[PDB]
């Protein structure tokens, strides 16, 4: 097989990149907001279905190195091929050039990965959009990037992708400030919970929060924790 | 006392009016007795009986005409006695004299079984705010449909031509259908409504005569508002392929461009089109100035759906139990036809009980049936 | 009967309408100059180009000026239920126009009925292509057109007959164009001179803001600005409302695909 | 959408046009390009790009369409910028290859010719080169540069595989509006700060926000200082001194 | 007869031939010689 | 463009033979047994007024290649094709009745018109030749007034593959240009600029590498 | 030629969605039901055969049930041919893991590997999917008993109670009402049986139409006894629960 699954369109596009963006629209919603000394990725999980084992099943936030997290929206099945490439590149960087990867280098790699499956024959793009966030090593600047299935990469101050992202994005213009992040880690978490409660709704059990602090500390806050943070927002509102 | 007050005035007046006209029938003929009475005698003798129906093909300006009768024989008749030649002109049905055929007058005209589908017999009993909410994308349909009929004054100040046309587009169930019938109640001018599935036919040539007609009637009985409901239906519906197909679709489209506009200089025919296949139309259709302000509708937001759900639950029996706001929580960027089907289904739960009450339990149960429809022609579960 | 539209009101202020005035308009006024020349005077013209360029608007302008008979045809009006019925229609229409003295037949929207001839071997296109042929056989004839000036209005040159587009019976053929950066300024002055606006404005400004565009947009820049006029409750139109309106039309054009699209196949 | 296209089933198939349709479509993706303006003089070449703000929450000072090939050649991308992620690496490789084999600064024209030979390699397998692409690139470059053999040169590289040497060219969406002004205002008797200010004149007209250094970026290639990306503080000064002289009218 | 009315005019006249050719109407010393320029135009009840 | 219809009228009138004017689309009628009856009466007339030449202009309207029709009103059209092939057979009183036929294309004809007995001699009208073009130009230009500095070879070199309708359309177009300068005599520099203004094609299109 | 007749079935729809995946999911509710119910002491896997005839031999048949290794067995529902292949791919993967680390595979790892295999066929190469759904019962020490379903797209989620195949919606409703977090294996066996008695696509529900298998902690010394039952041991525990 060497026949195209990418047929050029007279519109100034490729159909399959437009189809791949819709597929991303229909995916679960991710928020990213970076503090002054943290990153915070909040993601919706549909836990609406009952008798779900949640212990054994991976969160929709995957660590790809000891200080770079990747969250995603769109085709869940497809995403895992990207996560396996990216973990592999992370070691290769240590092998041949030494030190851990930079968030930028890894983001670029991801960018070239999704890009490839557009331009090559025999393959269709991936309809998966990533939020790549993290720290560079020896550094303490949070750097929050977004890559999208067009194979276009971006830096962002805060971003959201997924379902009904627009509703959260308008909220984020108005409650997060370009000039000032919220400075405590805790307030940043609650700003993102407060944002999540627009579309997600339906109790606080469909909210999951991963917080990363520099020096390679990725911890994910449990349901119990969230429960306390949500109730606060609830009372104050 | 609040119904009665209305009734007491209006009934007594319809009873008097009726009675008035009985005594009055006789009274019509009294101010004359030879001043008009005599005139009537003169016209009648001329006419005699039967007055033979003809069809007038064409006039000649020497006081004659060529009729072709539906009984076969053509006749070179004379336009004589009690007739204006300005009420004559192709298409007329005429009264002929049963000895020598002279056109004594024109009184007969005969309606089509296609102008019967077009013309409506109702005035809409529902009015506006029966899907209300998204009530700022409705002043793009009442500042260009309602208002230049209501006020010439505003568009005289600014001068120039006043508005012309709208294309309504968006998700299905987001009110498009009711929008059109809600402006026709307020304006009260001739409301034509045609389905697009009737513009697609299984016979050629008659396709174009139908589409050419709608605006010709429309300009005649001006002002008119022509609702073309569903112009998304022109490329998805088609019968056979040998009197259907490309050819028949292309021709009806071509026809419709002359009508709107075109060269006709017909009557007022504001246009309202509902669609959601807007890219199966021409660039000379979605051309500006046959569309002016165009209206996009998307799915309502969370606080909009609270406007929608309180319209619908006013007509229903209520309790202190009922809580609207948690029904809102569950639905997330869904149509107000979805929300209209839960309230219609909630009384289906009341009907099923045979209990006259409607409770919070009845609204939540039918919300589960409404969400069953959405995700079960789905079979992915969680997005694969 | 000839609808009233001034000759200075036109769908496009160009030298293109002047070329019309040498083929159609002038040998009706003066066939004296074309006798002195001795040339056969040109009769036919093709009017073509993108929608919204007021294709049919300059031919309403020219219908005001010439005062000849206008007999207008719709191409989708030429197709009837049974085949060869429409054969009757066209033949008869042309012979009525020969009897008529100083007349013009304006072929509008003859994209169906006027299209290219080709074979299908099982089609239902053949029955339509009978009437397509009936249009050729009348134009050359076995006699000439004795003062019948012939316009054909086509959206599309993309498909046409090559014997309804032979160059001796449609003579000079005029491409109608998109207004220039000067041409939009002219159009939009015909349109805002007609509107009450607060003096000291630029009609040049509004053209720049616009990309290469139609004047049918410039007729709707005013009218949508007029609706932003009534909402502010102004008798007058100012600069501020004109800005909102330029944004409104352009955003819509992109969203659909109003320009550089002509659809159909025949 | 759905505009008549008779043929377009092959990715190279003809067409009563006399030329391929797919190549034509590639050029119709550069009219959706964010506008890149470039004025070439005999004293230097200025590459200006509108960074393009999409959101107030997007950091628009971190994203840029100035891309360095090497110190003596700069390049600007407009169009579909994912396609330029693959080619710009290739071009940087290329330059380096020349410095390995010949220990010399590569000609601007030569370098331009190389990504064109890359640009033409769409297909299902044919000719001397093995096809590895299958759809044509939908991106155009403005390779500027300086060599000490033919001076300042500026090239417009096409997805077609064609290169035309320009003396100034703007591409992108506002291309049509730009090239009217270039025709009258350009000449060969310009000086560097009168050109620089010309980039910001024309940038002003195709601006969809307003002009400030939070959505516009300048960059140069100078003979004795090389390719230099102008920072925002420096960029600001010039934008204000335009605004001083436009208020002298 | 998904076409025009012409094609059920064909049909009325064709049915008349079949009752003649074989029916309670019988032939005879009457012979059919049928000359055609292509025989796969025909209805197969005229190939019979 | 080659003046198919023009030639046949001119030559049939010069030599005298009863010239019947029939346009093939007129045989198509939505009537059968009356539309089909113009054909019948067109032989009956013609055998009285014999020797006569029956000129059918176009022959695609009744000259359908189709005779395998599927689901269409093309079996109505072909009954005037079939009735034509019957009376173009001898049962005598047709030995002196002829046919001229002009048609735009000859790839659309029925296999029962490939055959001799119908139209036996098959004449092609070719695109003009070098000598032929020069002649054509002089025949139109005889009608109008020219100056005496014209060279008919110059104009004919500079037009290559121009059909007779385009060449009629240069000659006319020259006196448009004349009128606009404002003359009363038509220069030899005008016919050259009518080459560009009116052809058949507007330029060589946009080329970006052709 | 070839490009002309190319199906192109691995392109996105306008919805962003993959028609052939859905078509695969449509066709597995035409195959029999396989259910997993996780008890706290073990895992019951209960499958209803999609064939039955009195002339059938359905006694050596293990036509839904397969051992991948002695600690992780599967229930198969769908097109059996495609499924057989993956089953020996899986064995090859288990033994590989065992070669290199000299330690049995955790359930987490083998379910991720099969899933990536599926992912490849829908992602490119112009192929049609492998239309199979596996219910993995397995024991590992690291996370205990773990129960899993995977679908032809190649995506997995853990479950405490699941149903696949025929009447998925139906079986799910039932499971939710009659589940309790911690059960004995017997109570589970009972429940496994009971759900299939209310969902059976023929009125009758019998032992010879049940394949039924467990993994039990009734092996002493913290080991797990994989048991695929004989149909005559199924017959007794079906009379126990009083169905027959
Ligand atoms: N805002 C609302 N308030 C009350 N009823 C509403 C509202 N929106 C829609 N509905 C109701 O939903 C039903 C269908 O809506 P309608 O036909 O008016 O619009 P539409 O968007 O074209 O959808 P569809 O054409 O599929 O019915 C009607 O009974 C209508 O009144
Ligand atoms: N070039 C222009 N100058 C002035 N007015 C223009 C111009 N172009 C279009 N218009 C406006 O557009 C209106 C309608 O155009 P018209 O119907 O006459 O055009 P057209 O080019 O034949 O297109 P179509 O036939 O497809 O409708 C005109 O009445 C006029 O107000
Ligand atoms: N040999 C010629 N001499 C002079 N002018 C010529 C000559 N032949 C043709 N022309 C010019 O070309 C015109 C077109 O000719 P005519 O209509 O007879 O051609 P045809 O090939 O049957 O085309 P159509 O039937 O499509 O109109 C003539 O009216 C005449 O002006």
């Amino acid at each position: 097989y060497d026949r195209a699954l990418s047929i050029f369109s007279p519109d100034g596009h490729i159909f399959q990149v437009e189809y791949a963006l819709e597929a991303v629209k229909r995916g679960t919603c991710a928020v990213g907001v970076k503090g002054k000394n943290c990153v915070v990725l909040g993601c919706e999980r549909r836990s609406t279905l009952k008798l779900q084992d949640t212990r054994i099943t991976p969160s929709k936030v995957s660590k790809i190195d000891s200080h770079v997290v990747l969250s995603f929206s769109g085709l869940n099945a497809d995403s895992r091929i990207l996560i396996e490439k990216a973990r592999v590149e992370a070691q290769s960087h240590r092998l041949t050039l030494e030190d851990p990867v930079t968030v930028e280098y890894l983001t670029r790699y991801v960018a070239g990965v999704q890009q490839r499956y557009t331009q090559s024959g025999g393959v269709r793009p991936f309809g998966v959009s990533t939020l790549i966030a993290g720290f560079d090593p020896r550094d303490d600047e949070p750097k929050l990037y977004q890559t999208e299935p067009s194979g276009i990469y971006s830096s962002w101050s805060a971003q959201t992708i997924g379902r009904n992202s627009k509703t959260v994005r308008e909220f984020l213009e108005k409650n997060y400030d370009r000039k000032e992040p919220p400075a405590t880690v805790e307030e940043c978490v609650k700003l993102t919970v407060r944002s999540l409660l627009e579309v997600v709704q339906t109790g606080a059990k469909n909210i999951e929060i991963t917080v990363v602090k520099p020096d390679s500390d990725i911890v994910a806050l449990s349901s119990e924790e969230i429960n306390q943070y949500v109730t606060q927002i609830e009372q104050e509102k | 006392r609040c119904k009665l007050k209305l009734l007491r005035m209006e009934r007594i007046k319809d009873h008097l009016l009726l009675e008035e006209e009985f005594v009055s029938n006789s009274e019509i003929l009294k101010p004359f007795e030879k001043k008009q009475e005599e005139e009537k005698k003169q016209l009648e003798e001329i006419r005699g009986n039967p007055l033979s129906i003809g069809t007038l093909e064409e006039i000649i300006d020497d006081d004659h005409a060529i009729v072709t009768s539906p009984t076969m024989p053509d006749y070179y008749v004379s336009i004589l006695s009690f007739v204006d030649k300005e009420l004559l002109e192709p298409g007329c049905s005429v009264l002929l004299h049963h000895k020598t055929m002279s056109i004594v007058g024109v009184l007969q005209d005969d309606a089509d079984p296609m102008v019967s589908v077009m013309k409506m017999d109702k005035s809409p009993t529902e009015s506006y705010s029966d899907i209300g909410g998204l009530e700022s994308q409705i002043q793009e349909i009442k500042e260009s449909v309602e208002l230049p009929l209501t006020h010439p004054e505003l568009y005289e100040e600014m001068g120039i031509k006043p508005p012309k046309g709208v294309i309504l587009y968006g998700a299905p169930g987001t009110g498009k259908t009711l929008l059109a019938k809600a402006v026709a109640n307020q304006t009260s001018a001739t409301f034509l409504r045609i389905v697009g599935s009737e513009l697609i036919q299984k016979y050629l040539g008659d396709g174009p005569r139908l589409c050419r007609q709608i605006f010709k009637v429309a300009g005649e009985n001006a002002p008119s508002i022509v609702f073309i409901d569903e112009i998304d239906a022109i490329g998805t519906k088609r019968y056979d392929s040998n009197s259907g197909g490309e050819r028949e679709i292309q021709r009806t489209m071509l026809e419709l461009l002359n009508q709107l506009d075109g060269f006709d200089d017909r009557g007022d025919v504001k246009v309202i089109m509902a669609t959601n296949k807007i890219e199966t139309l021409d660039p000379a259709l979605i051309r500006p100035g046959r569309i002016d302000r165009k209206i996009l509708f998307e799915n309502p937001d969370l606080s909009t759906k609270k406007k929608i759900l309180g319209i619908h639950t006013s007509k229903m029996n209520l309790s202190e139990d009922v809580n609207l706001e948690t029904l809102v929580t569950t639905k997330d960027d869904l149509s107000g036809a979805d929300i209209q089907a839960m309230c219609t289904e909630a009384g289906l739960l009341a009907l099923r009980e045979r209990r006259m009450q409607v409770t919070a339990e009845d609204f939540k149960q039918a919300k589960e049936r409404v969400m069953k429809n959405k995700v079960e022609e789905n079979l992915e579960g969680l997005y694969l | 009967e000839k609808p009233d539209v001034t000759y200075s009101d036109v769908g496009g202020c160009k030298d293109q309408i002047e070329k019309l005035r040498e083929v159609v308009e002038l040998p009706l006024l003066s066939p004296e100059r074309f006798a002195t020349l001795g040339i056969d005077p040109p009769k036919g013209i093709l009017l073509y180009g993108p929608p919204g360029t007021g294709k049919t608007l300059c031919a309403r302008a020219v219908a005001n000026r010439t005062d000849a008979t206008f007999i207008r045809v719709i191409g989708s009006e030429l197709v009837q239920k049974y085949v060869g019925e429409g054969a009757r229609m066209v033949r008869e229409l042309f012979e009525m126009a020969r009897t008529k003295k100083a007349c013009i037949i304006f072929f509008d929207e003859i994209d169906a009925v006027g299209g290219a001839r080709f074979d299908d071997g099982a089609g239902g296109d053949n029955e339509v292509q009978r009437t397509m042929l009936e249009l050729i056989t009348q134009l050359d004839g076995f006699d000439p057109r004795g003062n019948i000036k012939v316009m054909f209005a086509t959206n599309r040159p993309n498909t046409l007959d090559p014997a309804l587009l032979r160059p001796g019976r449609i003579d000079r053929k005029v491409e109608f164009s998109l207004p220039d950066l000067e041409g939009r300024a002219n159009i939009f002055r015909i349109h805002s001179k007609s509107m009450s606006v607060e003096r000291g404005i630029r009609w040049e400004l509004i053209s720049r803001l616009c990309p290469n565009s139609t004047g049918a947009e410039l007729r709707s820049v005013c009218t949508e600005a007029g609706m932003f006029a009534i909402r502010a409750r102004r008798k007058v139109a100012t600069e501020k409302d004109f800005l909102k309106a330029v944004d409104k039309v352009i955003s819509g054009y992109k969203k659909f695909s109003s320009t550089s699209r002509y659809m159909q196949y025949n | 959408f759905l505009t008549r296209s008779e043929y377009d089933r092959g990715v190279s198939t003809f067409s009563p046009e006399g030329r391929l349709f797919q190549v034509e479509y590639s050029l119709e993706a550069i009219k959706l390009g964010s506008t890149a303006i470039g004025i070439a003089t005999k004293e230097g070449v200025v590459l200006g790009v509108e960074k393009r703000a999409t959101s107030p929450l997007l950091e628009s000072d971190s994203i840029e369409k100035i891309v360095e090939i090497d110190r003596h050649i700069g390049c600007a991308m407009s169009g579909l910028t994912a396609d330029a992620r693959s080619m710009i690496e290739h071009a940087r490789t290329a330059a380096v290859t020349h410095n390995l084999y010949y220990d010399e600064d590569i000609n601007v024209e030569s370098l331009t010719q190389s990504v064109c030979d890359l640009a033409l390699r769409f297909g299902e397998g044919a000719s001397g080169e093995e096809r590895l692409m299958s759809r044509p690139f939908g991106v155009a470059l403005l390779i500027a540069g300086h060599d000490a053999d033919d001076g300042y040169q500026l090239f417009h590289a096409e997805p077609s595989g064609t290169f035309y040497r320009y003396n100034a060219k703007a591409i992108g969406s506002g291309s049509e509006g730009a090239q009217a002004e270039l025709l009258n205002e350009w000449h060969s008797s310009l000086t560097l700060k009168e050109a620089e200010l010309l980039v910001l004149k024309i940038l002003k007209q195709v601006m969809e926000e307003k002009l400030d250094e939070n959505n516009a970026q300048l960059s140069c290639i100078t003979k004795q200082d090389g390719f230099k990306i102008y920072d925002n503080e420096k960029t600001a000064e010039l934008i204000k001194e335009l605004k001083e002289k436009e208020a002298a009218e | 007869s998904e076409g025009t009315s012409a094609d059920r005019e064909i049909q009325r006249t064709l049915m008349e031939l079949l009752t003649q050719m074989d029916g309670f109407d019988n032939l005879g010393q009457t012979k059919i010689i049928m000359a055609t320029n292509r025989p796969d135009t025909l209805d197969p009840a005229l190939l019979r | 463009g080659t003046g198919k219809t023009l030639l046949a009228r001119a030559c049939a009138a010069q030599t005298n033979a009863t010239f019947l004017k029939l346009a093939a689309p007129q045989l198509v009628q939505m009537y059968i047994g009356e539309g089909a009856k113009l054909v019948r009466d067109a032989f009956a007339l013609a055998k009285e007024k014999a020797p006569t030449i029956i000129f059918i202009d176009e022959l695609d309207a009744i000259g359908t290649k189709r005779f395998d029709s599927e689901k269409s009103g093309d079996r109505e059209v072909q009954r005037t094709m079939l009735e034509l092939l019957n009376q173009l057979d001898g049962f005598s009183s047709d030995d002196r009745v002829k046919v001229l036929a002009a048609t735009n294309r000859v790839d659309v004809l029925d296999p029962a018109l490939l055959r001799s007995g119908r139209l036996d001699r098959k004449i092609e009208f070719p695109l003009p030749s070098e000598d032929s073009r020069a002649q054509i130009l002089q025949i139109h230009s005889r009608k109008m007034t020219t100056d005496d500095d014209i060279n008919w070879q110059e104009l004919a070199r500079s037009t290559d593959e121009f059909n007779g309708a385009q060449l009629k359309a240069v000659t006319v177009e020259a006196g448009m240009i004349a009128l606009r300068n404002g003359q009363s005599s038509v220069k030899h520099e005008d016919f050259v600029e009518g080459i560009s203004e009116v052809q058949a094609r507007k330029s060589k299109s946009v080329s970006f590498y052709a | 030629g070839s490009r002309r007749y190319d199906s192109r079935t691995t392109i996105f729809s306008p919805e962003g969605r993959l028609y052939q995946v859905e078509y695969a999911l449509e066709s597995i509710s035409h195959a029999g039901t396989a259910i997993g119910i996780m008890a706290s002491d073990g895992i019951v896997l209960a499958a209803e055969r999609k064939v039955t005839s009195t002339l059938l031999e359905q006694d050596t048949s293990t036509e839904k049930l397969y051992k991948l290794n002695d600690k992780i067995a599967v229930a198969v529902a769908g097109l059996t041919a495609d499924a057989e292949i993956l089953i020996n791919t899986a064995r090859i993967h288990a033994q590989n893991y065992l070669k290199t680390y000299n330690e049995d595979i955790p359930v987490e790892i083998l379910v991720r590997r099969l899933s990536d295999i599926k992912q490849g066929y829908t992602q490119h190469g112009g192929l049609r999917p492998f239309g199979v759904s596996f219910i993995y019962a397995g024991y590992d020490d690291r996370y205990g008993y773990q129960l899993y379903t995977s679908n032809p797209s190649g995506n997995y989620t853990g479950w405490k109670a699941i149903s696949v195949g025929a009447n998925t919606s139906a079986a799910q409703t039932l499971l939710q009402m009659d589940y309790k977090d911690d059960m004995k294996v017997d109570d589970a066996i009972e429940l496994a049986l009971k759900t299939l008695s209310k969902t059976t696509d023929s009125s009758a529900l019998t032992y010879d139409r049940l394949e039924f298998a467990t993994i039990r902690k009734g092996a002493n010394d913290g080991e797990v006894y994989q048991k695929i039952f004989k149909p005559q041991e199924i017959k007794d525990i079906l009379v126990k629960t009083g169905i027959t």
